[PDB]
């Protein structure tokens, strides 16, 4: 459950939450790929 | 040695099945237990058959002598000549087998005492006799003894 | 005092000598056939972990207590103490382990003695010894609380001085 | 949900255009690990093994043979949930206030939710990198004022048990004085098995331009990175500047074994679904956030403070 | 099998989650062959063939034609069994202890037999590599109660008939004075006619951190490199910091044909069938590890120890 | 015969030990192949 | 019978009601012994209790 993912519908505020925080962690994911020293 | 490799030209007779287990090659015990504890450890001289000492001194951990007395740690059973290590029957565990003797005056019935070359010889007390001492070669003898502890 | 002793802020920090810990496993090196028995233990009179303990019975069950070589059961080498049961190796068995000692100044191949405490002492004492016990390892301090390793193998035929 | 809610949806569309956090920067990847927790207290345990003896020879038969022992650690760590309110135009009345190409009322500094929550987030999140940064919560660039947290609640710059050294006010501006402090607090550092490692280096902007100075061809950047590589195996050194800091300089390994972060997954912002409405255009909304997580063994940070008087 | 064994079942899910030995580091692909054998000696034959004499000009008649000789050499190679004993829960009394985020009891320091598998091997493991380093088995930080072990075992450290430079206790500290120990070990080094190939460098913390001095703009770990790529053809020169070796030097070549390790296939740590069991919930486990099987030829490594008394 | 594979079911323990030290080998050598020195 | 020793069925089956008289007697009274005087009691833990303490 991601909010990245188009084809996600939330049910109700919880799912909702849960999604944010499944969305920040991907994005923390992707900064560490594209990440670079 | 406990097992001299040594080539033969001819194979030696051995049909009789008596007279045929007191030998210098005969490790173990002649009655062993499956909760007998053992113990391996390193060993210098040759302590076969005979009472070991625990001899603590680069610095290397404690390894084993031929010694009695109030040093007696054990007794060694069985030796490995390639590892140089020998396995030990604690005294705090009953034995039954053939020990190395000092001389032949041991006889039945005779408390014997391991001497400072762990040797046993006639009177603490440690084993008693159960048969006489025999000559296996030149002056080694061996006794069956059945270790108890100390008195 | 106790083994297991906490809740810490931060976590404390190679291979060798990380087994001077109070509840480190009792045994350098242990083997099955080894006898070991469960006995009650007084929990306000004297904590008898990694101690020589001696068996008494009460009127009500048999207790371990600390005590010396002379009157000597066995080695206490674990403590549950939810239960308050003591875990004891019986004389006849040997030992080779981390024990309890009141000199913090001990070195390797000495001849210690039990003290009434059970504690390990220097045999030099002058009560004579009993069992044959021998320093393996020299005295350490955990801070306080003072650990040795030893080798215990049943009785002295004769008591030494 | 979305059909209901018109603010989640607001949020689900924006959530892409807030920034990525600049912590991110200070942590290895496999430093960071979130947990299920928003307020509370949460216990880890570490366990280890040890050689009780010298390996026993396996030859002929034998029973007693040595033991491999184990011990256990406990670290307990503190999380606690904050909140914000903000002010927005109600969803309603947008229509009203849709300009030219900008929506809200300039002269009452009124915005949409949308652009509310986005600049709220913002700030928050810089919030939290001070937090981590330095341990404290304060939005005054003097750093007083600060609220109080509790404890096991510690930053990169106030976490106990690690090596503090200290500049004497005297020698503000030598930067042999300082270096010669960075070598001791540096040999006083404590890897164990663990310093083929690279390392991290975060300075205030006051020591940064000291450090591109020239060694008394050579920069004592240059004298310190090479410094770090003869304790880290000569690996990756990496040198930040941030404006958090104030005289201080700070070096840490970035290896998971050494140092952990373990967030709330709840920590980044969130929005809350309760909404204050009325008879008026303006509305509120609350946003909610978690600090706490920090994990370190003791002595592997490296904490230099330069003392101005 | 895995039907009936549980702990073989634990053992190969997990198996994936130990460590790679960092011995690897030290090694060249090429230079690591395994062996069958668990305990007992290996005898290595090396062939040669060399010239007599001249060769023969094909011309006209000739039946008298310069001739091609062989020689060999036998090496013995000794290994040696040692096994660990370790306890934990039993398969039927996990689920009683399995808590919160947890599986213990973390007052009886007892784990599951997945975990403390994990947990020691990892401690063998470590054992081994500093057996490879060092030539010698001793878990005492005085590097005392050293196991007594068979001959022909020889790690890089102890290894006979190599070159070895030792460095006064009054010049401990002068870099100097080491390099020039350095250069005479290397001028005495025979690489013969497989002196192209890269070359490793072992020393312990406390001289990585000589190295980085200024050289008495330059470093003295440049000018030691540059040295080795005077006599190595100018290939690849590795430098390694090992906290296993105390005031050591160690160089040594990576080319398969003057140094092979040849280790038992079985000598990373490996289960054993037998599992001790009674009525209570503990149980205990053997793990079996083979030592051995370093060679070498004769002055290709330089032993530099610079005495501190 | 390596613990890699998922095809791979031991049939007793002297398969499972040489599995085993397949497994090291494999990665001793998946170690040398990512190795870049 | 010279021995007295029992095929595995009877033994459990006998060993199996012992126990559970000695359940039954630590639920009514609260102490666990296996005396007519009641003394020599097995110590338990706090927060153990039967109907009678």
């Amino acid at each position: 459950a991601s909010l990245l993912d188009s084809n996600f519908v939330p049910i109700n505020f919880t799912e909702f939450v849960q999604a944010i925080s499944n969305t920040y962690k991907q994005r923390r994911i992707q900064f560490y790929e594209n990440l670079k020293r | 040695m406990k097992n001299p490799q040594h080539d033969a030209s001819l194979l030696s007779n051995s049909n009789e099945f008596r007279d045929k287990n007191v030998e210098f090659f005969a490790s173990g015990g002649t009655r062993t237990s499956k909760f007998d504890k053992l113990e391996n450890h390193p060993f210098l001289g040759y302590p076969y058959k005979r009472g070991v000492k625990r001899v603590i001194q680069s610095h290397y951990e404690p390894h084993v002598e031929a010694g009695g007395g109030e040093d007696l740690y054990g007794i060694c059973i069985d030796i490995d000549e390639f590892s140089k290590t020998a396995t030990i029957v604690p005294i705090t565990n009953n034995f039954e087998g053939y020990l190395v003797a000092k001389d032949s005056t041991v006889k039945v019935k005779d408390k014997l005492i391991f001497n400072k070359d762990g040797a046993l010889e006639k009177v603490t007390i440690n084993a008693t006799a159960l048969t006489d001492a025999k000559q296996i070669s030149n002056e080694v003898y061996l006794v069956k003894v059945a270790v108890f502890g100390n008195k | 005092y106790s083994k297991s002793m906490i809740e810490n802020k931060v976590f404390s920090s190679c291979f060798k000598s990380k087994n001077e810990r109070v509840d480190a496993y009792s045994f350098a090196c242990s083997s099955y056939t080894d006898k070991i028995e469960e006995y009650l233990y007084d929990p306000a009179n004297s904590f008898p972990y990694k101690r020589g303990v001696k068996l008494v019975p009460k009127e009500n069950s048999i207790y371990v207590e600390v005590g010396a070589d002379t009157d000597m059961y066995g080695i206490c080498v674990d403590v549950c103490e939810f239960s308050c049961t003591a875990y004891v190796l019986p004389i006849t068995n040997n030992f080779e382990g981390y024990l309890v000692t009141r000199n913090p100044s001990i070195k390797i191949g000495e001849i210690l003695d039990i003290n009434n405490n059970g504690v390990i002492i220097k045999a030099g004492g002058g009560p004579p010894t009993a069992i044959n016990i021998y320093a393996l390892s020299d005295s350490f301090t955990i801070n306080s609380i003072n650990l040795i390793k030893v080798a215990i193998f049943g009785n002295r035929g004769l008591e030494k001085t | 949900l979305f059909d209901e809610n018109y603010y989640a949806k607001a949020v689900a569309n924006i959530i892409g255009e807030v920034k990525d956090p600049i912590m991110y920067k200070w942590f290895s990847p496999d430093q960071i690990e979130d947990v299920d927790l928003q307020m509370g207290y949460q216990k880890t345990v570490k366990w280890d093994a040890f050689l009780n003896a010298n390996p026993t020879t396996i030859a002929n038969e034998v029973n007693t043979i040595s033991t491999i022992g184990f011990s256990s650690e406990v670290v307990r760590l503190n999380y606690l949930k904050l909140q914000y309110k903000f002010r927005h135009l109600k969803q309603t009345s947008e229509k009203f206030y849709t300009s030219d190409s900008y929506i809200g009322d300039i002269n009452n500094n009124l915005l949409p939710f949308a652009q509310a929550y986005k600049l709220a987030s913002s700030e928050i999140i810089k919030l939290i990198n001070h937090f981590v940064l330095t341990g404290t919560v304060s939005i005054q660039k003097d750093g007083k004022n600060q609220k109080r947290l509790l404890p096991n609640m510690y930053g990169l710059l106030n976490m106990p048990e690690q090596i503090k050294e200290e500049v004497a006010s005297g020698d503000k501006d030598k930067m042999d004085k300082i270096f010669e402090k960075i070598e001791a607090g540096l040999s006083k550092l404590e890897l164990g098995d663990e310093f083929s490692t690279p390392m991290m280096v975060i300075v205030d902007p006051a020591t940064s331009l000291k450090l591109v100075k020239p060694y008394a061809c050579e920069k004592w950047e240059d004298v310190l990175i090479q410094t770090i590589k003869a304790i880290n195996n000569r690996e990756d050194v990496y040198i930040e500047t941030s404006n958090l800091l104030k005289h201080k300089i700070l070096i840490y390994p970035l290896n998971s074994e050494l140092i952990k972060f373990k967030p709330s997954k709840y920590m980044l912002p969130t929005p809350n679904e309760q909404v204050d409405k009325d008879s008026t255009d303006v509305a509120h909304s609350y946003i909610d956030f978690v600090l706490g997580g920090l994990l370190a063994t003791r002595k592997t940070i490296l904490q230099v403070n330069i003392k101005q008087s």
